């Protein structure tokens, strides 16, 4: 099984800052990577899939990149609406796994 | 308007079995897969398994022995059954629709607490 490691586990940031979160795989997932955002008391919401494609309605301030075992999610100038938890998930064969999550909190 | 709504037993004692129902609306169970995901209080997401549009199932390696996933295309329901509950089975359980490498629609989840 391929596991995903997310870093950092938590980040404090201000509105307007630019942040980058990482998802590293223990094996090659060949770009089958999705990113989800989860706010308090809500189910996760799809942001990005197949490494770089934004889901409908996701602000363009979000962008994903990566290949092999190294993937990244960049959020350009954070909006209040962006704080919450971020999860990466692979779709390479089965079983699927999620990274540990990155909690994004307001400084 | 895709809708996924989970219903479960709430509090259950350890060693009992569990059954969760995922009722879907707006799409047919023959054309999409449904994934089961859980989240222990304050922890991250854990993939449990899925049922494909054709009825094939895949499970998490670690829990495979305690899990069963099935569906009723007719009733538009997907089921998750787990045996021999442990207190660490406490979590919020979600069903999520799958299409082309993504979980695009999620239900809001059902909280399960394993308490004697």
């Amino acid at each position: 099984d391929i596991v995903l490691t997310q870093s950092p586990a938590s980040l404090s940031a201000s509105v307007g800052e630019t942040v980058t979160i990482t998802c590293r795989a223990s094996g090659n997932i060949h770009n089958y990577l999705a990113w989800y955002q989860q706010k308090q008391g809500k189910s996760p919401q799809l942001l990005v899939y197949y490494t770089t494609t934004l889901a409908d309605g996701v602000p363009s301030r979000f962008s994903g990149s990566g290949s092999g075992t190294q993937y990244s999610l960049k959020i350009n100038s954070l909006q209040p609406d962006d704080f919450g938890s971020y999860y990466c998930q692979h779709f390479w064969s089965t079983p699927r796994t999620f990274g540990g999550g990155t909690k994004l909190e307001i400084k | 308007q895709v809708q996924l709504q989970e219903s479960g037993p709430g509090l259950v004692a350890p060693s009992q079995s569990l059954s969760i129902t995922c009722t879907v609306s707006g799409f047919s169970l023959t054309g999409y897969g449904v994934n089961w995901v859980r989240q222990p209080p304050g922890k991250g997401l854990e993939w449990l398994g899925m049922i494909w549009g054709d009825g094939n199932t895949d499970y998490n390696s670690a829990l495979k022995s305690r899990l069963s996933i099935s569906k009723d295309n007719s009733k538009s329901q997907v089921f998750l059954k787990m045996n021999s509950l442990h207190t660490d089975d406490t979590a919020r359980y979600y069903c999520a629709r799958e299409r082309d490498y993504r979980l695009d629609y999620w239900g809001q989840g059902t909280t399960v607490t394993v308490s004697s």
